[PDB]
């Protein structure tokens, strides 16, 4: 994680995929003043290992691209550090039912 | 139905006709003659007899006749390949991007190889592997770039073989919306890198860039003077835009497409290519046309005048030109002018096939000939007029009429309709007795028939026959015909519509599904109109004054079963929007139950037996006991009498089933107890074992009202018992009204003499109210008189302002509305002449029969304040509200307070003001119409295949999952009505136990499992009760997420679970608590949403229908439908009024919070200036600017702005703007000072189009304009007249290579007091202020008091007069003192329910995070959804959508369910972005017939062909086109018959 | 019923090889035969009897 202050050079933005095993995740420290997962409108995102991604897709009989999608540059997908093809689990409080578990894949 | 179909269409491939059309139709058309003299079809013409039979000639191809031939196609041999105007825009990309020398593209062959190899990955179900191709990257020699290509194709050959080894793809590929999202993102990028390059990267020699014109000519420019020097240092090792012939461009793009076959194999395919056919260039070029068959090109006709067709008119012009360009090619064959007509003939042979396909993309007199593209794209055309909107047989329409003597689930059919509409009834062994009588009666006498169908397929009409032939033909129905081909079939008598059929019945604006219900048929004699019950008038929303309803009569048993079980009126009792009942008795049945169930109502014995059999008749099947049972009387000894509440007991005793016990209900009336007298209890309704024991019945009980008696019988005994009670009470209070009438007279309206004495004296106290308010607003006192001249000066001051004078119109309105409610509160119950039961005027308001207490007050007491546009009566320029009043008359009556009443009359002055308030509602009559018409259509095209699956998930038609449960808990809205009404269920336990019968039910569903897991999750949640939501440990996901609710007993949402615990714990009441859980957890299981349910349509109708109810104006925040057009439609990144709710802390105080609002709210420098005194003098033009601020103790309270900040804005921002405005204005002085006199300027006041709305239809009154919208289906608007539709019409600009690339301009050619005695500081501050500005030359600032500022701009002497004060007033209103960005003004409103919050006019989340000492930053709430998406992610953007749709509905007191709002917000955020319902949102979708049928039809059509798409035929808009059965509901499964033999 | 079985509803013929509606035809039979339905662009004229 490379926390910076004003900017990283566009010449230096090419060094992010420069390591194919290892990732570099850059955050501007003005965007880190408030942890956005503590906000009332943001539910509990939990990321699923493939031992239960696969058991999710076996219950509902889903291809991976038929799930609801979360973006690669979402403020909570960048928080958890989601690679593409990783299902995150959302437990949100419905007005009707209370705690309601929903799922969403990163593509 | 006796002709079954086997094979059926399952999927539809798009494609291009190759020029081998010559196989299917070589009947080619060369003669441009259509008919000769003496009317024959000429051979080789456009009406040839090999194209199908025509004018009673036979077909030369079929051999069949005028009717039976299907028609045949024919081609027109173009001698040259002129291109296609559909695929032209998408070859002009491929022509600009190719190198003509190298015969490749301009890009690198490996950059093309990258995109060619990612699109191979996207056509399978794998996307992350298509981003891992960019991670293969290792002045480059040729042996490295051919190995880089080898290892990228190495990975893909393993990436596909890995996934196809699993089930993640098939050999036919996979294709979803998110897969189609990424493919559009590469191909649009691949068509942007290729469009802009300089040289070919595989050679040097580069082609000159083309430029086109209106789709007919291709021009190639001459390569300019700099670039040939590149062509001769690399290649060696006429005029502007010469013409390029159409055979050159094929020859160019043939060797381009042959060379890069590898990339184009994956641009023109979104699924894998399985035929491996080559993408060729003659797909873009048209060697031949085809001609539609003659049946599709018949002549047009008006009266006797039979004109020539549109299609033949265009198609002959091509065929004359083709013969010309053939004949003139013979002319040039013997060798100038002949070369200039041939090249001009190529312009017009292209231009006439461009005319054959398009109309606007050709040239036209005023309105040219329609092309085949423009026959498709509007509300009219083809794809919405004749594919979604067909006209039907077996239907009728008529005016409807009221009827209380029919059942509520019935329609009364006239005998005019009844002897026309016929149903094919196959004759069998059980119906020959009733179908012989049908053939005997014939088509005149009603229970008869019209025609019989033989076993061979032919019909035999019975119309002209007599009773001889008809009786001799009824006796032959069960006779087998001798044939063996038809030994299975039997005959079909087309009997008339009897009393046992059903009918779809259709009010014409069908805004929701209860506007089209299924009635039973009752054929009534002697009538000419359809005839309907009053209980159905709320469902269709009908008023019985000339409404026409369509009567659709379905024609098979798969539709009779579904109009009797699914779309009947008995199942439509509760609406799906909130679960409220929409069926009940309306006006005069309400006002008879208040008399019948009253306590005066005693009936004798002969009267008791008559009213029971007047409403309940055992022959029709109303009783359940086959014999009317009665009750003992309530009075025995003096004379036997029955009470009126005992008749209601009796009619409930007979219609309810005898096994189930009576209803137990405790409720309320609308009628207060004190209207009956001392100690009366006739407000509490009490049913105890099916017996009305207390309290009258009203609109609150058997109206369309929730938790009444009819709504309770629907829950305990079901929909058919509650249907019969509205039928029985509809006839009980009709026969009671006949025997005992009801009237409204003049004595019902008069006050008594004491009560009429009260309202004179209470209104005597309002003669001195208009001046007490007028002296309050002007801040005078001690009751200044009305004609005091200082008051009259002040009232004229508040006459000239609009933010004032609503102050006076809100003080004086409230100060006279108190006198209004003092007269009502003392008179209308107590000062009336006739008290409650006998006063039918009050009894129609208290019952809810018709009217209100407001209507009764304006009749008996006074009209009151007639308020206009929210304010009050408008005033003249002279201070007079009428010519009868003194100017500035301080009076209530002069301001429009009507003290008169409708009983006694309103005076001519106050008659006039009530005519003003009568008109201001009537301007909101015409603006109601086309508000929500387009909004609901745009919802119902996206939420249209969305349906419950059998695993309770909410999925779109293509399978792309939207939700995992409906609402969170999979409950139908029309079932959760008594689900939390636990007190009602405990009273009715034994009656509700054998509705939800658990004895024959428990061995099919698991009992012990989800009860065990729920008590884990319940107790574990009770541990971490005070932990916040982000610290909630997630060991135990909810029980619905693990167990099927319809299969496991006890798997229940965590909100129903807690309410059931909180009822059983706080209440101690032969019923245990174990057997009340096991019923209320069975009631939950039997109240679930069924699979196949069309929850997409229901959610889109439950939003769009009550938005026909919020069309009204202000009684700040964007209100109603234009707020709903921003959320649901158009996906507004820029809301016109964005806000931000900032919750302040608990320990911050109100003084600390108002001071905080001042710190955020922006302060213009205009806001702290009182006066600016500019003394201009000359000699150099020495302008002196003196500013007078307000006092420092004032603007430091009002704005929290220190006087040092005024120094730090004037000296550093103001004068930089001031001297910029001056040198701009002196530059205007030298350059532009005078126009050209005599030259006309353009137009003045016309609009952009049509110069008016309508020249004739704009003067149609609402009784005449509803006469033109009743006789035809005319609910649509052609131009829906919206700026957001115009902003949906205006966006998405052409190019960055346009005339202006970044909106570039010139930006060039610039090159009192008398004080002195400053200190050294202010002298030296001034020195660098002069030295850093251009004209200052003197400066000072009042630092001791902060009251003034002063400087002396001394300009040039050459300059002339200049309006300096208007320069200053602009700059002061723009100079910001203190603005936090994107935020204008904060304010501290009055709290709703303990939430101390702020409201911020603007959205800036990033800046409010640094104010955590006052604001809870973990609780701030916006309505800008595109800002919550950008900052807090996609789930907080989702919860903002459901919260901001709910503000639109709860403001109008409309309660939609949250289950409908959750399904829309999950559809708008299904991509992780904020998409709306529009063309741009619809783009990422699977089915193309949904896209073509919405709008921009041939836009999506060319997209579907260039994609070479297979249509999977699963959206419902694609199944109706191809005629396939829809699969939402009863089409969502297959029925299979069990046969016994092997 | 209200959009197919009452409005238009033809039982058309469709070739199962080219997958097209409008390329079909009932033949003119030689005088002994019964006419049958036969496609056109899947057809080959009898002159093409080549080896």
């Amino acid at each position: 994680i490379f926390v910076y202050q004003n900017n990283i050079t566009p010449s230096a933005m090419k060094l992010v995929p420069s390591i194919p095993p290892a990732t570099i995740e850059t955050f501007n420290e003005a965007a880190l003043v408030v942890n956005i997962t503590h906000h009332e409108l943001v539910p509990k995102h939990i990321r699923l290992s493939s031992d239960e991604k696969r058991e999710l897709l076996k219950r509902y009989r889903l291809k991976e691209s038929q799930l609801p999608r979360i973006q690669r540059a979402d403020p909570v997908a960048l928080y958890l550090g989601l690679k593409r093809g990783e299902v995150v689990k959302i437990i949100r409080k419905s007005e009707t039912s209370g705690r309601y578990a929903s799922y969403r894949i990163c593509m | 139905i006796s002709k079954p179909v086997g094979s059926e269409i399952t999927s539809v491939d798009f494609g291009i006709l190759t020029a081998k059309i010559r196989n299917l139709s070589a009947k080619q058309i060369t003669n441009p003659t259509v008919l000769d003299n003496l009317g024959h079809p000429v051979s080789g013409g456009l009406y040839d007899l090999a194209l199908g039979a025509f004018l009673r000639n036979l077909c030369s191809t079929c051999g069949l006749d005028e009717k039976f031939c299907p028609g045949h196609q024919g081609h027109i041999e173009l001698p040259v390949p002129c291109y296609n105007p559909l695929f032209f825009n998408q070859l002009y990309i491929y022509l600009r991007a190719s190198c003509l020398f190298c015969h490749h593209f301009r890009l690198k062959s490996v950059e093309v190889h990258r995109y060619a190899c990612k699109l191979r990955l996207l056509q399978y179900g794998l996307i992350d592997e298509s981003y891992k191709l960019d991670e293969i990257t290792l002045d480059i020699s040729s042996t490295l770039l051919n190995e880089l290509k080898s290892k990228r194709s190495e990975y893909v050959d393993m990436a596909i073989a890995k996934a196809l080894s699993d089930g993640r793809t098939t050999e036919r590929g996979s294709f979803t919306a998110t897969v189609n999202d990424e493919r559009k993102k590469l191909v649009h990028e691949f068509h942007k890198k290729l469009l802009s390059r300089g040289k070919c990267d595989n050679c040097g020699m580069f082609s000159p860039k083309f430029r086109k014109d209106g789709f007919t000519k291709i021009f190639e420019t001459a390569l300019n003077e700099k670039q040939i020097t590149n062509n001769r240092v690399k290649g060696f090792i006429k005029t502007g835009s010469t013409y390029i012939l159409s055979t050159e461009v094929k020859n160019i793009l043939d060797t381009v497409f042959r060379k890069e076959q590898c990339v184009l194999q994956y641009v023109f395919h979104s699924r894998p290519n399985l035929s491996r056919k080559l993408v060729k260039a003659d797909s873009f070029f048209m060697d031949v046309l085809v001609v539609p068959p003659t049946r599709f090109r018949l002549p047009s006709k008006l009266g006797e005048e039979v004109h020539e067709n549109s299609q033949n008119q265009l198609l002959s012009k091509v065929l004359t030109t083709s013969l010309l360009i053939r004949d003139l090619n013979d002319d040039l064959s013997k060798l100038r002018v002949i070369f200039s007509r041939l090249m001009n003939a190529f312009v017009t042979i292209q231009n006439d096939v461009n005319a054959f396909i398009d109309s606007t993309k050709a040239q036209s007199g005023k309105v040219p000939i329609p092309g085949v593209k423009q026959a498709l794209e509007k509300k009219e055309g083809l794809f919405r007029k004749h594919m979604m909107g067909k006209r039907v047989n077996y239907a009728a329409r008529s005016v409807i009429s009221p009827d209380p003597n029919i059942e509520t689930n019935e329609i009364g059919v006239p005998p005019v309709f009844a002897v026309k509409l016929t149903y094919p009834e196959p004759v069998t062994a059980y119906n020959i007795a009733e179908l012989r009588q049908a053939v005997i009666n014939g088509p005149d006498k009603w229970p008869g028939a019209t025609q019989i169908q033989n076993e061979d397929g032919s019909l035999v009409s019975l119309i002209g026959m007599s009773v001889e032939q008809r009786k001799a033909l009824a006796n032959q129905l069960l006779t087998p015909s001798s044939n063996v081909s038809t030994h299975t079939l039997n005959k079909k008598v087309y009997r008339h519509i009897k009393n046992r059929d059903v009918v779809l019945m259709n009010r014409q604006p069908t805004l929701h599904k209860a506007s089209m219900m299924g009635h039973k048929v009752r054929v009534l004699p002697n009538e000419k109109t359809l005839r309907l019950h009053y209980a159905n008038t709320g469902a269709y929303n009908a008023d019985f004054d000339g409404d026409e309803m369509n009567m659709h009569f379905p024609q098979n048993e798969n539709a009779r079963a579904e109009a009797l079980n699914l779309a009947n009126t008995d199942s439509q009792y509760l609406t799906p929007t909130s679960g409220s009942p929409v069926r009940g008795l309306i006006q005069d049945h309400i006002s008879a139950g208040v008399w019948l169930t009253s306590k005066d109502s005693f009936f004798t014995r002969e009267q008791y037996q008559q009213y029971i059999y007047g409403c309940i008749r055992p022959e029709d099947g109303h009783t359940t006991r086959s014999k009317i049972v009665t009750l003992p009387p309530t009075i025995f000894k003096p004379y036997p009498l029955w009470t009126g509440k005992q008749i209601i007991t009796t009619v409930l005793l007979n219609v309810t089933p005898p096994d189930m016990p009576g209803i137990n209900l405790i409720s309320k009336n609308k009628i207060k107890n004190e209207y009956w007298g001392k100690g009366s209890l006739e407000n509490e309704v009490l049913f105890k074992d099916g017996a009305l024991l207390c309290g009258i019945l009203d609109k609150s009980q058997y109206g369309a009202s929730k938790y009444g008696i009819v709504h309770s019988l629907h829950e305990v005994y079901g929909p058919e018992v509650a249907a019969k009670v509205l039928s029985v009470l509809g006839r009980l209070f009709t026969n009671y009204i006949t025997a005992t009438a009801f009237t409204c007279g003049m004595d019902d309206l008069r006050l008594t003499a004491e009560g009429n004495k009260w309202r004179t004296d209470i209104l005597k106290t309002s003669v001195d109210t208009g001046r007490e308010a007028a002296a309050e607003v002007t801040n005078l006192d001690k009751d200044t008189p009305a004609d005091d001249p200082e008051l009259l000066k002040r009232l004229q001051e508040i006459l000239r302002d609009n933010n004032k004078s609503g102050i006076l119109d809100a003080v004086t309105s409230s100060k006279v509305n108190a006198i209004t409610s003092q007269v009502v509160s003392k008179c209308v119950p107590d000062g009336t002449m006739k008290k409650f039961p006998c006063n039918s005027m009050q009894a129609m308001a208290l019952s809810g029969a018709k009217g209100s207490n407001v209507n009764v007050s304006q009749i008996m007491c006074l009209l009151g304040q007639q308020a206009l546009e929210g304010r009050r009566v408008p005033v003249m320029v002279s201070g007079k509200t009428l010519p009868s009043f003194k100017p500035y008359e301080t009076d209530a009556m002069a301001g429009g307070y009507v003290k008169g009443r409708f009983y006694s009359g309103i005076k001519p002055q106050e008659y006039y003001f009530h005519c003003m308030a009568g008109r201001e509602g009537l301007i909101d009559t015409a603006v109601k119409t086309s508000r929500s018409g387009y909004l609901q259509r745009c919802l119902t095209k996206q939420l249209e295949g969305v349906h419950v699956s059998y695993d309770n998930s909410i999925r779109d038609a293509d399978g792309t999952l939207v939700q995992f449960m409906y609402g969170g808990d999979a409950i139908d809205i029309t079932k959760e009505s008594h689900m939390t009404q636990f007190e009602f269920c405990l009273d009715n336990y034994y009656a509700l136990l054998k509705k939800y019968n658990p004895s024959a039910l428990i061995e099919h569903l698991d009992v012990e499992s989800a009860l065990k897991y729920s008590k884990k999750t319940l107790k574990y949640r009770k541990k971490h009760s005070k932990e916040p939501h982000y610290k909630q440990s997630v060991k135990y996901d909810p029980v619905l997420a693990k167990y099927n609710p319809a299969k496991y007993l006890g798997s229940v949402s965590e909100n129903f679970q807690d309410k059931l615990e909180s009822f059983l714990d706080k209440n101690s009441k032969g019923v245990n608590e174990k057997k009340f859980r096991a019923l209320m957890q069975l009631k939950y299981m039997r109240s679930l949403i069924n699979p196949g349910e069309a929850v997409g349509i229901i959610a889109s109708q439950s939003v769009g229908e009550p938005s026909t109810q919020m069309t009204l104006n202000t009684f700040n925040v964007t209100l109603g439908i234009p707020r709903l057009r921003e959320i649901v439609m158009t996906a507004s990144a820029a809301i016109k009024t964005p806000q931000m709710t900032l919750p302040i802390w608990n320990d911050v105080s109100d003084e600390q919070a108002d001071t905080f609002c001042k710190s955020i709210s922006k302060v213009l420098l205009s806001e702290v200036i009182d006066k600016v005194i500019v003394t201009e003098t000359t000699g150099a033009r020495s302008y002196v600017i003196h500013m007078r601020f307000f006092d420092n103790n004032e603007y430091s309270e009002e704005y929290d702005v220190s006087k040092e900040e005024l120094q730090n804005v004037i000296s550093n921002q103001f004068i930089h703007l001031l001297e910029a405005a001056i040198v701009k204005e002196i530059k205007k002085q030298k350059r532009t000072t005078g126009p050209d006199i005599g030259v006309a300027v353009p137009r003045l006041q016309t609009d952009v189009a049509n110069s008016s709305s309508n020249s004739k239809r704009l003067e149609e009154d609402n009784d005449e304009e509803q006469s033109h919208k009743k006789t035809k289906q005319a609910v649509s608007y052609d131009e829906p007249d919206e700026d957001e539709i115009e902003t949906m019409r205006e966006a998405e600009k052409s190019s960055d290579e346009e005339g202006i690339d970044s909106d570039k301009e010139s930006d060039s050619d610039s090159e009192v007091e008398a004080n002195n005695n400053m200190n050294k500081v202010q002298r030296d501050r001034q020195s660098a202020i002069i030295s850093h500005h251009r004209f200052i030359t003197k400066y000072n600032f009042d630092d001791e008091s902060g009251k003034w500022c002063e400087f002396k701009l001394e300009l040039a002497a050459d300059t002339e007069k200049l309006l300096m004060v208007n320069i200053v007033e602009e700059i002061c209103r723009k100079s910001i003192i203190r603005q936090i960005p994107h935020i204008d003004r904060c304010v501290h409103p009055e709290p709703e329910n303990g939430k101390r919050v702020l409201v911020t006019e603007g959205v800036n989340f990033q800046a409010m995070w640094d104010q955590e000492a006052f604001i809870d930053v973990d609780g701030i709430t916006s309505n800008d959804v595109a800002a919550v998406l950008k900052t807090y992610g996609v789930e907080a953007a989702r919860n903002t959508i459901v919260n901001e749709i709910n503000n639109v509905f709860s403001r109008y007191a409309i309660s939609v369910s949250f289950r409908h709002l959750d399904l829309i917000a999950d559809m708008m955020t299904r991509q992780g972005t904020y998409l709306a319902f529009n063309r741009q949102g619809m783009e990422t979708s699977t089915s193309s017939f949904m896209k073509m049928s919405y709008e921009t039809t041939c836009q999506f059509l060319t997209k579907a062909v260039l994609d070479n798409e297979r249509e999977q035929l699963d959206s419902p808009s694609a199944r109706i086109v191809v005629g396939k059965l829809n699969n939402v509901g009863t089409g969502s499964f297959d029925v299979l018959a069990k046969v016994p033999n092997a | 019923d209200r959009l197919l079985n009452s409005s238009d509803y033809t039982q058309a013929s469709v070739c199962r090889e080219c997958g097209s509606i409008l390329t079909t035809q009932q033949s003119v039979p030689r005088i002994g035969s019964i006419s049958t339905v036969c496609c056109r662009r899947c057809s080959m004229r009898f002159e093409d009897a080549k080896k």
